[PDB]
């Protein structure tokens, strides 16, 4: 399973 | 950055002249992800081509695997095209069934 | 016994027209089992492991939210990169993204990864104590600096330590068959005479699983790399790996000479030799 988006850049 | 791709040309099983196969060409290496591969028999180019889903290796180069069925032949040749925006013309690897 | 869960997404940006291409791809060990393509029309997370299909809809849902939800973040990154480097709006560019976790093979946490890169060099990169990360340079900084405003770090470390762990051991039984199953290379010797005088050797090893593999020469004993040849392992296309090595050798000498092959699959390394 994936994880989520991360904070932008 | 840019990085040229590499290229094999081979089958999935042992090639057996009239026993039905898969012909494979490997492209790695590469960098920017655009390419353009192509599988011909007697120099014109296959339709059905698939290939794997874009993965990379760990610096980031790129791989891809083209894969056609095939019957080998004494008579036909098979080879890969490949182009790329690191290459000033098309690179074609002939299939050798020794490598 | 140890097994690994990678996932690799990469982002293309087309100022010509429209959003980004992504591609997403996980992995188990060197078995793909997940996709997603931005282009392809069922613009869901897709089964690419007969194991994994078994898996209910609340699965596949979660899935395509979090990969949707990653090709925006790839598209909004594109743009604010462009920005850092002060770079045209007219070119194309590429964000990639590995991370995953390795485990031991009692099943428990080894190792963590998270690193991205930008047009194909190192951007910033989760430090193996999953509590630091590496800039590579001051672009890269300034994401740090946000990045650890957002205690980025803590909660990638959460899922590597937690749900990468235990997803990878659900898998692992799931797909047991295939996923736990080493394939060790079926392995010959061919014999091409070159010139009167002399005649290439070459070691085989195919239908193996998983990829890791290695072939060496040895003549009379001793390790042998002049005059010798091998090619990047590569795949069959049906799940396994090939791989070959080879040495030119005067004619008459052949017996002297010995192709040595390891993999995980062999509980001893196997001896060729041409007779």
């Amino acid at each position: 399973k994936t994880f989520p988006p991360t904070e932008p850049k | 950055i840019q990085r040229t791709p590499k290229i094999q040309v081979y089958s999935r099983h042992p090639a057996e002249n009239g026993k039905s196969n898969f012909l494979n060409c490997y492209v790695s290496g590469f960098h920017p992800s655009d390419i353009e591969v192509d599988l011909l028999k007697n120099g014109e180019r296959i339709e059905k081509v698939e290939h794997s889903d874009l993965s990379f290796s760990k610096d980031w180069s790129f791989y891809l695997l083209y894969y056609t069925e095939f019957t080998p032949t004494e008579k036909d040749e098979y080879a890969c095209r490949v182009n790329h925006v690191t290459l000033s013309q098309p690179k074609i690897v002939k299939w050798d069934r020794d490598m | 016994g140890s097994h690994s869960m990678r996932y690799f997404y990469t982002s293309v940006s087309r100022p010509g027209r429209g959003e980004p291409r992504f591609i997403a791809v996980g992995y188990v060990d060197d078995t793909q089992f997940v996709r997603f393509d931005s282009d392809a029309a069922s613009q869901r997370m897709e089964p690419r492991a007969p194991w994994i299909e078994q898996e209910g809809p609340e699965y596949w849902d979660q899935e395509t939210r979090n990969v949707k939800a990653q090709s925006q973040t790839d598209r909004v990154d594109l743009g604010t990169l462009r920005g850092y480097y002060n770079q045209s709006e007219d070119g194309s560019h590429t964000i990639q993204i590995m991370y995953g976790c390795d485990v031991g093979p009692d099943g428990r946490f080894l190792r963590g990864y998270r690193q991205d890169a930008y047009d194909g060099k190192d951007y910033i990169a989760l430090n193996e104590d999953l509590r630091s990360w590496t800039a590579a340079d001051m672009a890269a900084q300034i994401t740090k600096r946000k990045w650890e405003a957002a205690h980025a770090a803590e909660q990638q470390r959460a899922y590597l330590e937690g749900r990468c762990v235990e997803w990878l051991r659900r898998y692992l039984e799931n797909g047991k068959e295939t996923l736990q199953r080493t394939d060790p290379p079926k392995t010959h010797m061919t014999h091409h005479p070159i010139s009167d005088h002399e005649a290439t050797l070459r070691c085989w090893a195919l239908g193996f699983y998983p990829a890791e593999i290695t072939l060496t020469w040895q003549r009379d004993g001793e390790d042998q790399t002049q005059d010798t040849e091998l090619v990047e392992t590569r795949p069959a296309g049906d799940g396994t790996f090939q791989k070959w090595a080879a040495v030119v050798v005067p004619s008459g000498e052949e017996q002297r000479y010995t192709c040595h092959v390891q993999h995980e699959g062999l509980p001893k390394p196997l001896t060729l030799r041409w007779e």
